């Protein structure tokens, strides 16, 4: 079924990114609040 | 002989730690050379984490304990970004240290239920003293915590007790309807892994239901698909040790306002359990295989592991 689709996509990509691999410049980009 | 395994959840939820276990357990696992290679993603992930939970204080607006914390957050982003992958000096060492023993970086880090702190975090962080010094080797745990970005689906083959086992994790990378039809062509068992800690995870602004909730919709909906009359549905209640941490402080009726049971690990966990395993609307013909586990415990999953083997054997 087509909602299946859906809902696996949806689901499973789901949590935390930017938290993954090596580190990124993008990763590094300085908080409001610090500046 | 030949079994193929899909191994779906939630994102966060164990699968490419279960992936990595199969490695350990039934493969060839990780020699000290192979560990060695995993000392910058381990150091990324360290300052990842720390990133993370000072950018919650911002959003969140809770103050550092001591005002100096400030200047070492503001350090923290140039020393990282002075890079030297692989190597971490004596001043960024100082720097997250002393962020990490932070009485404000802690009450934040105690809120991460309210932003998305990945389950690591805890553990480098933790172990800082053996991690930061320049003759660090990576434990094979160490590893094991690792987390990588991927391409795709993951694949790892191995025998056990003459079976050719072929464990496919999708991942969290979005797939046609197309790829999904051809990775669920075939499959004997499907395991399903459920981080049980994301019961008390705050509500996104898009979300109608919680976390727990879509896994469950997910999982009534993989459960109940006629299409798999003959495959055999694993259920992986997983990160029991954080739910046991947790379900002391965080009452379950967070996720399910229904409940009116005690805050023990006991009645809580089997509750979820109950909740999962009643999803099966064919009851009579169809059994859930439900397993407690610890995703990150090798121990635990080779044990585990030994039980769905022998249901896939049996099952023929
Ligand atoms: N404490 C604890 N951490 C876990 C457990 N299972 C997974 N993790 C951690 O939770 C995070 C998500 O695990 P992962 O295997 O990447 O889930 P995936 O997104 O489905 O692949 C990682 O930081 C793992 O170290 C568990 O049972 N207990």
């Amino acid at each position: 079924i087509e909602g299946l689709v859906e809902l696996l996509n949806r689901v499973q990509s789901s949590g935390a990114h930017d938290q993954r691999g090596l580190l990124r410049k993008e990763d590094l980009v300085l908080p409001e609040f610090l500046q | 002989r030949e079994v193929k395994l899909l191994l779906l959840g939630a994102g966060e939820s164990g699968k490419s730690t279960i992936v990595k276990q199969m490695k350990i357990i039934h493969e060839a696992g990780y020699s000290e050379e192979e560990c060695k290679q995993y000392k910058a993603v381990v150091y990324s992930n360290t300052i990842q984490s720390i990133i993370a939970i000072i950018r919650a204080m911002g959003r969140l607006k809770i103050d550092f304990g001591d005002s100096a914390r400030a200047d070492d957050a503001r350090q923290l982003f140039v020393l990282a970004g002075a890079a030297e992958e692989g190597f971490m000096t004596a001043e960024l060492a100082g720097v997250i240290k002393r962020l990490w023993k932070d009485s404000g970086v802690q009450a934040c880090f105690n809120r991460s239920r309210e932003y998305l702190l990945n389950d690591s975090a805890a553990y480098y962080l933790n172990d800082l003293d053996r991690i930061a010094q320049p003759n660090y080797i990576p434990t094979q745990q160490d590893v094991l915590r690792t987390r990588v970005k991927t391409t795709g689906i993951v694949e790892t083959h191995f025998t056990f007790k003459d079976l050719h086992f072929k464990m496919f994790d999708v991942g969290g990378q979005r797939s046609e309807r197309k790829k999904w039809i051809h990775c669920f062509e075939g499959v004997t068992a499907i395991i399903f892994c459920v981080a049980l800690s994301d019961y008390d995870l705050v509500l996104a602004e898009d979300e109608e239901m919680n976390r727990m909730h879509e896994s469950m919709k997910l999982f009534d909906s993989i459960c109940n698909n006629k299409w798999f009359t003959d495959t055999s549905i694993i259920l992986f209640l997983n990160k029991k040790d954080l739910f046991e941490e947790k379900i002391k402080k965080s009452p379950l009726t967070i996720c399910y306002p229904e409940y009116a049971g005690s805050n023990t690990y006991e009645e809580a966990a089997a509750y979820i359990q109950c909740q999962f395993e009643d999803l099966n609307k064919r009851k009579d013909t169809k059994e859930i295989y439900t397993h407690f586990t610890c995703a990150t415990d090798t121990k635990n999953v080779q044990f585990v592991f030994d039980a769905v083997t022998d249901v896939i054997i049996k099952n023929n």
